[PDB]
RNA sequence: CAGUCAAGCGUUCAUAGCGACAUUGCUUUUUGAUUCUUCGAUGUCGGCUCUUCCUAUCAUACCGAAGCAGAAUUCGGUAAGCGUUGGAUUGUUCACCCACUAAUAGGGAACGUGAGCUGGGUUUAGACCGUCGUGAGACAGGUUAGUUUUACCCUACUGAUGAAUGUUACCGCAAUAGUAAUUGAACUUAGUACGAGAGGAACAGUUCAUUCGGAUAAUUGGUUUUUGCGGCUGUCUGAUCAGGCAUUGCCGCGAAGCUACCAUCCGCUGGAUUAUGGCUGAACGCCUCUAAGUCAGAAUCCAUGCUAGAACGCGGUGAUUUC
RNA sequence: CUAAUUAGUGACGCGCAUGAAUGGAUUAACGAGAUUCCCACUGUCCCUAUCUACUAUCUAGCGAAACCACAGCCAAGGGAA
RNA sequence: GUACUGAUAACCGCAGCAGGUCUCCAAGGUGAACAGCCUCUAGUUGAUAGAAUAAUGUAGAUAAGGGAAGUCGGCAAAAUA
């Protein structure tokens, strides 16, 4: 029973929750949401999305 | 799956019907896979008949060099990108639907495999685990 | 001519029947079997569905892949305060089936009891049992009297349980009466049992356990008037097809000039009585125990109820059962938990089954704090705090 | 389609499997024959859809024979419980090939099924070609474009109420009616039995899967009038804040609800039998599964279980009105 | 050409019964003409699901028609089959 | 002769019928535009309503993975712009 971090926010995976998506290049991407899979798929940039983990860290928040 | 296959395939989502062309993964000159049936599938009135990842399904080289061509073939499924569960709970999905060409036994034609392969088709098929890189 | 493509049939023939049930207590056709050289025990118990969350634990299953591996199971929690007896009844063998020959109650029924034979309860005088409750002010003669016409005759016992909806967060107030058969023991000792659990409570803990398979008896949740697409499952007609497309084409042959019953024909969906058996008991927790939700590999201290509640529910404060898998049955509804009538010994029972881990997120939306104390460990220190 | 007889085939050997010359039947899914019904009209072919029935059984269950060593196969018995597919071409029924499969059995129900659809075909009117005709025109020749109407009535079916048998409430019984599960793979048994070798099983056990069904919504996915939040265009409110209209303006996310083999869960064990193999045992001093008796046994039947509860089937229990 | 093509195209031609202003053969451009294939795209399909408006539904008012021997539960029998 | 309508109520369609019926004038913005979309003057706010939100419709949409396997035929929709 491992927690993992949302790799788009930072948010915890629980375990049966959300989706994960292998890319072609085999670099694991595991998504709390349809949200954060969703802003991933848009090509977003997660330092630009405010309530990020990604975005308060380098805002210093 | 069945002969070649050792092991059981717990149910996973079906996610390439009859007609579906998935890209080839091995290095065997094919450069797509055009789905015509699924070995071990079942009968239902205008049910298509669908593959997963996992399978071994029959297939023709629509691109690639003539060699391959015009006549059909066993392809193993590699990727899958259509979500499906495993037992511990958790939704994973490739980038593309990717398979590699064999023999009805399970010997590989090719000799690598590019991309990753899930692990529900390399504990299935070991010849296809022997020439995979990343399994998942 | 024929058909020229076999397909099986849209439906099944043995749940035809799709009318609207008798009630929202499903009835149990059937009790386990009894053998009496067991102690005396309830064969079934009532409860009310509050909702699902998910469990994950180790699989003990040796030959399969996911062999002592973590898997996560859905589980259906129900809230079972504990159920209270208030009468007895003895059934006597006829050529014609079980006949009721005499039903005693005890001398104290709650208003909760007393409000199930009511309609219109604020109105009325409440007279329900007063000139009964006379039997027992003269010593207790007349209701011994119909005790030992209970253990002379009366093949088989039930008893008139009710439950406590008081203790249940719902706004129904009037509670459910029913009848559970006890089976250990003789007709005597089964009767003995019952008057010396007059206005006294019985516990979910005393009737189930841990690793038990159980059937669920209850009433589908209902949806209306629907169509035969839906309530029977039939390919739709194509796009070109004037007067509509979710039908069923053909109703039948010329000849006979009737339709017959068994083609798929529109009506009502849901609210049917559904049992279904072997679902197997995960957990059976205590509402004098707070960290329900906790476990030997967690031990974090928590309850059950998720955050906000268990969503179209409440919030769970009792003994709950919580068994694996669907339960046919909305959250807020009656439910009957039976004991299994045979002995499942596939190998998928008698599995002793140990959580590691139960999700108490929110299913109010995309929940992933499993706490309050941990939604605070990760946002930290907020405008409406401190 | 099924028999009867057996000249031969089957190295030997009529009948394991076949079987000529003859001969006896059955079926109405063929085509004829007939013209009884309908010309003050029973809507044509084929496909889709959907239900049920037949058995002359393709598969699955249990068996019996073999020219049955194993494997594979062939012949037959009970059996319609259960399934019997996806496609290329053709309007096709029919056909033919491709592949999967446990198997890709044959049929009926006004050649089931057009107030269910579709309208590719045939079979009005337009038109082209070929052949025929002096011509108008013909073709059981080819091609192309060609309006598919009505249920609100009775019954049937599916659901839904409901008067009356003191009133009203609660808990129940169960007559009857229905019914459901299905099929495969892998591992092990086991490179074992068997076999000169080549090859090569099965019962038991385990793990899963196919088809179906009943639910369910923790998760994942879909849906968005939560017009919930944000963004954007054009315009209008003098600006700003905040909004209006663009028939829901559009875009991103989106709870809740509904929902998907696109998600998860679950889907019972007792008896009586068929075919068959037997026991004792006569008729027929022997022998025999049969005559009396009887043992075991099929996916069968009946029950357990599940669904509904006779609105004219029944029980128990509570309260039972005063101006 | 396709895994598979009674379709399509290219050839072949003793052509039932092609053929020269009954005009023959070919043709760029044009066509709501007929047909075949490919890319793209998609709920046409696998396999369905959900949402919106107006209906249908219930109510107040208004209020027809088709059709109608009598009418309306079957199984079989016979009977203009 | 001179009023008035000139039409979703003054005309013709059995009618106060979504049909038909000749013409003049012609603001601002966006925009190539007498297109669509919004506004000013002028003119309407007429069309049986109320309540619920079953099935099946009619009109409008959206769909994971596959992409014509559906079908006589990519019909309808999507895609493109």
């Amino acid at each position: 029973m491992k927690v993992e971090i949302d790799s788009f926010s930072g948010a915890k995976i629980y375990p049966g929750r959300g989706t994960l998506f292998v890319r072609g290049d085999s670099k694991i991407f595991r998504f709390q949401n349809s949200k954060s899979a969703s802003l991933f798929k848009q090509r977003k940039n997660p330092r630009r999305i405010a309530w990020t983990v990604l975005f308060r860290k380098h805002h210093k928040k | 799956s069945g002969n070649g296959a050792q092991g059981t395939k717990f149910r996973i989502s079906l996610g390439l019907p009859v007609g579906a062309i998935m890209n080839c993964a091995d290095n065997s000159g094919a450069r797509n896979l055009y789905i015509i049936a699924v070995k071990g599938s079942g009968s239902r009135l205008n049910r298509l008949p669908a593959a997963s990842l996992g399978d071994m399904v029959m297939a023709t080289v629509k691109k690639g060099k003539p060699e391959l061509r015009k006549k059909v073939m066993p392809a193993i499924v590699v990727r899958q990108a259509k979500s499906w569960r495993r037992r511990d709970g958790v939704f994973l999905y490739f980038e593309d639907n990717a398979g590699v060409i064999a023999n009805p036994k399970g010997e590989m034609k090719g000799s690598a495999i590019t991309g990753p392969v899930g692990k529900e088709c390399a504990d299935l098929w070991p010849r296809v685990a022997s020439n995979s890189g990343v399994v998942v | 001519s024929h058909r020229k493509y076999e397909a099986p049939r849209h439906g099944h023939l043995g749940f035809l029947p799709r009318k609207r049930a008798a009630s929202i207590r499903a009835r149990v056709k059937a009790f386990p079997k009894d053998d009496r050289s067991k102690p005396v025990a309830l064969t079934s118990f009532l409860g009310y569905k509050a909702g699902m969350t998910t469990i994950v634990r180790d699989l003990d299953r040796p030959g399969s892949k996911f062999h002592k591996r973590e898997v996560v199971e859905a589980v259906t929690v129900v809230d079972t305060p504990p159920v209270v007896v208030v009468g007895v009844v003895g059934y006597v063998e006829t050529p014609r089936g079980l006949r009721s020959l005499t039903t005693v109650w005890a001398e104290h029924l709650s208003d909760e009891v007393k409000r199930r034979f009511y309609k219109n309860w604020y109105k009325s005088k409440k007279k329900a049992f007063t000139k009964y409750s006379a039997k027992y002010a003269q010593d207790g003669a007349g209701i011994e009297r119909e005790l030992a016409r209970i253990k002379k005759y009366a093949s088989v016992v039930r008893v008139l349980v009710h439950t406590q909806i008081r203790k249940t967060p719902l706004a129904q107030k009037k509670a459910h009466l029913a009848e559970i058969q006890l089976n250990g023991g003789s007709i005597s000792e089964k009767v003995d049992w019952a008057r010396e659990h007059f206005e006294k409570t019985v516990a979910v803990d005393s009737v189930f356990e841990q690793n038990e398979m159980i059937d669920a008896i209850a009433v589908t949740k209902g949806h209306g008037f629907e169509g035969v697409t839906h309530r029977w499952g039939t390919k739709k007609l194509p796009r070109k097809t004037h007067r509509g497309l979710r039908k069923v084409a053909c109703i039948g042959a010329w000849h006979p000039a009737h339709v017959m019953w068994s083609v798929a024909r529109a009506g009502q969906r849901g609210y049917h009585s559904r049992t279904s058996i072997n679902h197997k008991i995960y957990r059976v927790g205590k509402g004098d125990d707070e960290a329900n939700g906790a476990t030997s590999f967690d031990r974090t201290k928590k309850t059950i109820t998720p955050m906000g509640g268990f969503v179209h529910y409440g919030e769970i404060k009792n003994d709950f059962i919580m068994v694996k898998g669907c339960i046919p049955g909305n959250r807020k509804r009656i439910v009957t938990l039976r004991k299994s009538l045979y002995t499942n010994t596939s190998r998928k029972a008698l599995e002793e089954v140990s959580l590691k881990w139960i999700d108490t997120a929110s299913k109010f939306g995309k929940g992933r704090f499993q706490t309050p104390a941990e939604k605070h460990a990760f946002m930290g220190t907020l405008k409406k705090d401190l």
